[PDB]
Parts: C-alpha cells; structure tokens; sequence
C-alpha cells in the first residue's frame, strides 16, 4: 500500500505530456492568443488541464460537443496543424478585422487564430462556396463556427443580408446552421456570441461549407497523426522535469507495491487503487 | 488481482448531471467493492 | 436485518417532507391551478410524488429537460417564490384572457399560475423586450413556455403576427423558440400545446425575454435558499404524523440493524440494502 | 466451465430466430429492395444482424434515434405489417417515380418499399394533409422521412415550392422538419439524403401528417403482435438448422455446469459467464 | 461495512430508455454483488 | 450464485462515445468482479 508520491508531473516513459497550462482544450484547438505556446505541438503521452483555465472561449459562447472531442482527444498522441483555407484567398469577404477585445494579444484586439471571422465587403456579402478534399493519409479534426449578434442592426452591419445561414456538408455530416439572435449579458464586454463545431474528415472525403453570413471559417485544420493510449488529466501541478512509469494528479509514483492510496485516475503501469488508510 | 477495475476521467457538461452522477457513483461503486475486497483478502 | 417498517411516510428529524399528494414536480413549479396547496411551501426534509400524478400539465405539452430539473431539486430544500414580471405591467398585451377549460379551477377555464399566457391587442402584438436583474443573494429558478397552435388562422388569431420567435438571453443561455404548428390529437380537449423551458439565473445575471408572439412569460420565479441533501422518492402513501431518522418508499424504519430488506431507495441514517430473506 | 459450444445459430425452444442475413434493422423495417426476404416475418425468439450489414441505408442518409428503436425492438417478438396509406390514393402528387439507383432491384432504379417519395405532379405540390386513427388492439411502429436535396434548384424541380415543411402530429408528439439543403460528397452516388423518423402510435390515437414538400410519406407501419423477452444479437455465423436452450453469438451451448467461457452477451437459461482459464 | 453502495432514483424520459436501462441494471448490479458479499461474510 | 450479473448488448452512435465508454467499463467492470467472486469461491 503505497502511499507516497512526488507531487510533481513527469514524463511517461521519457514522453512528455502536453501541459496547457493556463488555456484550455478548446482555448488551444481553436488557437486563443493567449495561447501561442501551444501553436504547434509535439507528440505527448497524457495532457493536462487545470479544474477552471483562465484562457478558454475568449469571445464568449460555446464549443459544440465539447465533451466528445475531448473524449476523442484521449485516444490521441500527436496532431499536426495544416492549412485548408488560406486567409489570403478571401476576395469578396473582409478577412482581417474580424477581431475583438474580448481576444487580445498584448492589448490589441486579435481573435482566436485558427479560425476567420469573415466580414462583408462594399455592403455586400456574396454566397461562400469552399471545399477541401482530405488528400491526407490521416483523419482531419476540421473546426468552424457561427456569429450569433445581438440585434438586427449588427447583422446587417456586419453581413449585410438580414437572413443568413451556414451549411456544412461531408459524406456523413448535413449540417444548416442559422444564427440566433438574442439580447444578452455582457461577458468579456461582449453581449453577442461565438458558437463552434467540428467534424473528423475521413481520408479522401472532402467538407463544403457555403454561406451568406455569420460564419466562422476554418483556416487550420488538424492532422491526427499519431493514434494510442492517452488520456486528459485535472491537475494544478506545474512540469516536474522527472520522469515516470506511473503518474497520479496528485504527483508521480515510484513503487514496487501491488497497491496505492494517491488518486483513482492513474495513467501508465501502476499499482492498483484502494482507499484504504 | 491484476484485473481490478480502473477509473477513467469522463467528463460531462451542465445539462447532464444525471449521468455525471450516474458515472460518479459507478466508479465510486466499483472503488468500494475492490477496496473492500482487498482489505478482507488480507483478513 | 430488519424486516419491519411502519408503513407511513414520517418527518426526517422534525423536518416535514414535502407531500405533492395527486401534484407531479411540473403542476407545482409551474402553478397548475389544481396545486395552490404549494403556492408558497415551506422548507422540506424530502419530496414525495406518486407514480403518475393526475394533476401535471393540464394543458396538454412538454416540460423541457424535465428531468435534470427534478435532478436539480433533490439537491434543494427550500425554495423562496418572487414576483419578477407582474402580470399589472402588460401595457400593449392582453394578460387577463389566457386561460383554458383543459386547467380549471372551481369549474372555471384557468391557466398555471406562474406564467402568463399573453395574447394580442387591439389586432396587435408589439415586439416584447423584458429584463430582470437578479438583485438577490440567491440562484433563481425562472420558468417560462411557448405556445405551439393548431393551424396558420390560430396563429393570426391569437397573435396578429404569422411568423413569430421567443428569444431568451442570460450570460450562458442564448435561446430562439419558434412555435410549431401541427395537427394534433385533442388532449384534454385541446390540440394545441404549451412547451416549458427553465434555466437558472446566477446572482448579478439578468434575463432577457423578447418576442413578437406565442410567449408563455413568466410572473413568479423561485429564489433558491436553502441548499442541502434532499430527494424525489416515489410512493403512494399519504403523511403519517410520525417522524423518523430512516424512511423508505413502503414506510419508515426504527431499527438498530445493520442491514435491512425492505427498499432499496432510503433517505437518512439507515441500515444499509440486502435482497435476502 | 463449458469451454464448447456448436459452432452455429440455433432455434430458442423451437422457435427461430429472425436472421438478417446481409440486411440491417434499418433495412428491413424500411424495405430496403435488397431485403424483400424479410416484407413479412414470422414470430422469432432473438434478432441476429451482422456488425457491418452491406444493405442498410440504400439512399444515404440517417436513421434519426437509431439505437433507442433497436432496444425498443429487443422486447417485441412479432411485427405484423400494415397499409396505413396506400400509394394509390395520391391525387394530387407523382407517386410512382420517387426511386433511385442507390436503392436498385435487380439493377433498376427502386426504393425503400414502405415509404413512398412524393413528387410534384403539373408542376405544382398542394399541401398534404393525412390522418391515420389506430382502430387496431395494438401499438403501432409508424415510419416517415424527409429529403434533403443538394440544392435551391433541385427543390424548386422536384417539390415546387422553394421553402417547405413537415408536420406530423399524435397525442404525444409535436414535430415540423425542414429540408436541410447542403452541399455533399456522393454517397451511392447520391449527394442528396434521406432522414428518417418513427413513432409508436397507441391504440385509439390518430396520426396525422401535412407537407408542402420533402415529405418521404408512410404506406406500410408495424402492429407490435407479440410482446415479450428477446434481443439483437452481432453476430457473422448463419443460420444452423438446430435446436438449443442457451445462444451465444459465438454459437450454441449445450451444457449442464453452473459456469462458462465464451461470450458475455448470451440468451436462453444459460450458465453465468467468468473470465477464467 | 459502512462503504456499502447505496441506491439513488434517478429518471429518465421516454426516449433515454437504454440509459434509463443501463441505470437499472448497475444498480442492481451492485444490490447483487453486496447481496452476496454480505450472505458470504456471515457463511 | 443464480442471482449473478448478466450483460446486456446496448448500442450507441458516433456521437455517444463516452456513454459507450461508461456502459463497456461497467459490463467489464462487473464481469471482472464475479470471475474473481467465483475463483475465490472454488479457493
Ligand atoms: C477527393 O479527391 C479524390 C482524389 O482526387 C477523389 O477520388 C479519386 O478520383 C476518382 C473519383 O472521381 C477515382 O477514380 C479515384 O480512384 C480516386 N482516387 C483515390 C486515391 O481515391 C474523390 O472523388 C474526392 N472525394 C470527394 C468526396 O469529392
Ligand atoms: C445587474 O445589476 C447589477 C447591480 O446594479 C450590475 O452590476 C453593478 O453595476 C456596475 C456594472 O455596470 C458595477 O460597477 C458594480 O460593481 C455592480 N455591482 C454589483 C453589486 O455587482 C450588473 O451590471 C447587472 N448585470 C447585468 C448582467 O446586466
Ligand atoms: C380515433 O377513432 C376512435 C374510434 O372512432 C375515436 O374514439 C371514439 O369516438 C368517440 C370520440 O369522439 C367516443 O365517444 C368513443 O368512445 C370512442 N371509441 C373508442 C372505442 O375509443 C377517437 O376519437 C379517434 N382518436 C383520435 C385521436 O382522433
């Protein structure tokens, strides 16, 4: 019955595990400024996560089946970040103010960097059409979002056309999504809303997305290169710059004990748990 | 004993509370079962 | 282990049970006319509710997420009901004619009692915008539904307007309700229905209702107060004047056992649950 | 320890099971044109269907809460199909070329068999307006789906009107679809789908169906006849001609210990299942 | 024996029947397990 | 022993993947407990 431990996070087998530190899952996928660090990741063994990290969905909202994803998430060990839609490409739709200060970098207001707030151009807002074909090896976590305002003067502002909508289609995905206007509580000093989904695009199939307005276009999309046992851990501890067979929320294990008192949820070769004293 | 249960951490969102607790008391549950057991293997 | 119970539901340490008698969570929350018993209820040990009790929605519909609400509840003890729209304030609505026969009282066509049913005019429904601000301490529990008709003519009818939205906003909560005209099977004389919706207003957050048609609103929403162990439990049985440190569905348990037989489903210091016999 | 079993599909006391063969749950209770083995079933003991069957969904598409009608089928014994809207009675819209050669029949252009694809007839599409009352002892398994084309063109060609519904109410039920026009990688070929919907109709309610479009309408629904203790069993074995007491997906057990090794998920008077060596 | 699993009602609409279904069955699961654990302890 | 756990074959979509996950760990989780009940029973 072991029942001490390190109180530190290590490697897994000279792995090292992907601390987010401050940000979130969905801070980091979506790429929040304040999140930079995470930009492009290297392989991990396990990811951890504060209980409440500061840096999640800057501009207020929501992330769409978040806790699937996140599920989704523990299943894999390493993504590589590639570009689907290049931001330069926008011809007909302003592309490079679509930024608040709810997401500031350095105190200029910037937005999540994966993602395009997509804008109208000489009060008009033309129909998207754009497709991306999966020509990867691999399976893609594709991301995009809708802009739900907060009255019909900003819709018309910003997109122009006062009814609008999204439609985002694969060989399993029809989805049509139309923005929701309401009149809300200010958070982060904005009462309108930013709403996200994602879809994994199997090899060789290919996502089209068309809308008149209120979208949220991918630019970044992930490659899910390396598939294997992972896991998402709550912890508040720091990198240790140890190493590991057995890792606890609480710190690292080392023990030749059959059993263990530390923390239910272990990752790696470890003695079984109890809570006895 | 080396196949005794392991908790995974799952994670549910606020409007589904009833199989957060569900999950909760399941993993729990099975915690107070291996518990018991291992401390009357050594009685 | 014990065997013997007292067949009766008591107090659960000179705390009084809540007893719905033939009311179900949602006649009571939402005030159906049948359930001014629970109009203002005092602090409670436990809730009792009967398998199917005949008072619940007596206009015929649907109260959403029902469940994790009755979820919400058994972690409750006393709720404190206030007066957040007064049915007075009304101005460009008729608040006083939406009523049905299918909710009675003494005979008379009624309607739940914590809501409104607003209908136009003077062949007018002008857009609706209302706030409340959660002054208190306290988490509120607020209620409100959308009318779903039986045909465009009762739309027009009762609402002037043929394409209508309720939209909802607090600082989480970013809602659009459009109503949906089908034809229905008359229950309790009516083919028309009522869709209830409920969220918790935090401290400081403010609500935010507007809508130009088909607005159940509320009037009464419920101040959360006392916070505590509690339960929903399913029985039969009526109040049996005695008290307890053990109850059960069948009836309570005066017991120094370790072990009982009788249900599954207690509340309080109880011996714990065996099938045996 | 049984540690043998037969090796094939057995009856469960004389009474056989429904094989599926190639087809899904999905194909069968849709009619697939694939699956005419299956347009009336007797009485079986357990549902045997493979873990990928080749003939399930023949136009693309989605099957909406799949896998709550799977359990709700693995406690019905026999279906006894029904015409609750026969194809000859469309006046006013196109009823006998809504096929496709997803759906082939001996290589020619055919449909799902219990539901029939409305077109518009004189380039026009009056609103439907259908009722079935249930005047049968039994609950009923009513099955309706809505088309989603792949764009504005395609609507207007086939159904006329450029924006369409479908309402379907009951006693219970209180729905209104709209097609999802997306853009979509071709699945058979198609880049249109398909979305499917049921309900059980309890005896003495009414059904009742209006559209203006999109509406994949009822001919045939399911009187649930047998009531009773049965299930879905995933397996790849055929049928074996025997007889048996106790089935696994693995095959069957004839044995007389209190424990065995094979496989988990058995049906029958059985023996209980352990890991052991 | 004070950590023995103890059963909460929990409830779940007409089309959440496998969940409602998953419930049921681990909260019997349990029920069994220290039925049996308990009738054990005393043979 | 008659009164021993008995897994039941539930389904779940694409999007059901942490219930799938929780339902798996609990029909395992209760087959574990019960071999090791009944190899402890037999030692
Ligand atoms: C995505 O692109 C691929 C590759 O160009 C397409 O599939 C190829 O092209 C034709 C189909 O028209 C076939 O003859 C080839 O065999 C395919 N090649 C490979 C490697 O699969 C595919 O059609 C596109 N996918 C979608 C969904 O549009
Ligand atoms: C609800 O009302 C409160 C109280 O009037 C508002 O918050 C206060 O007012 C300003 C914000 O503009 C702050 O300077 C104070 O510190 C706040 N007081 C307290 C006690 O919090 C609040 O803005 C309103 N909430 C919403 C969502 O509109
Ligand atoms: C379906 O049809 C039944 C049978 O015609 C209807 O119920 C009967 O008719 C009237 C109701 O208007 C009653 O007086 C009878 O007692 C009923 N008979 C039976 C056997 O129940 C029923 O109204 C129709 N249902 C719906 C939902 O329209």
């Amino acid at each position: 019955l072991e029942k001490t431990h390190n109180g530190k996070l290590c490697d897994l087998d000279g792995v090292k595990p992907l601390i987010l530190r401050d940000c979130s899952v969905a801070g980091w996928l979506l790429g929040n400024p304040m999140c930079d660090e995470f930009i492009n990741v290297p392989e991990w063994s396990y990811i951890v996560e504060k209980a409440s990290p500061a840096n999640d969905l800057c501009y207020p909202g929501d992330f769409n089946d978040y806790e699937e994803l996140k599920h989704l998430l523990s299943r894999i060990n390493h993504f590589e970040k590639i570009q689907i839609i290049p931001k330069s490409s926008w011809s007909n739709h302003e592309a490079s103010s679509g930024v608040s200060s709810a997401c500031p970098y350095l105190g200029k207001s910037s937005f999540f960097r994966n993602v395009v707030w997509l804008i109208k151009k000489n009060s008009a807002y033309p129909t998207i059409k754009r497709s991306y074909n999966n020509t990867n090896q691999e399976d893609l976590l594709v991301l995009w979002g809708i802009h739900h305002p907060n009255d019909a003067a900003e819709q018309t502002k910003l997109y122009q056309n006062p009814t609008t909508y999204i439609s985002v289609g694969t060989s399993t995905l029809n989805q049509r999504l139309v923005p929701k206007i309401a009149t809300r509580s200010k958070v982060n000093g904005q009462s309108g809303r930013m709403e996200f989904f994602w879809t994994i695009l199997k090899p060789n199939d290919a996502i089209n997305f068309e809308s008149n307005g209120n979208f949220i276009a991918p630019e970044y999309a992930y490659k899910i290169v390396k598939k294997g046992d992972s896991a998402i851990m709550k912890s508040e501890l720091e990198y240790g710059n140890c190493n590991t067979k057995c890792q606890t929320p609480m710190g690292a294990i080392n023990s030749s004990m059959p059993f263990h008192n530390i923390h239910p949820l272990t990752i790696g070769e470890c003695p079984k748990y109890v809570k006895s004293n | 004993m080396n196949t005794q249960f392991e908790a995974v951490g799952r994670e549910f969102n606020n409007l589904e509370r009833r199989i957060e607790n569900l999950n909760k008391k399941m993993e729990d549950g099975f915690l107070d079962v291996w518990t018991y057991n291992a401390e009357l293997l050594v009685l």
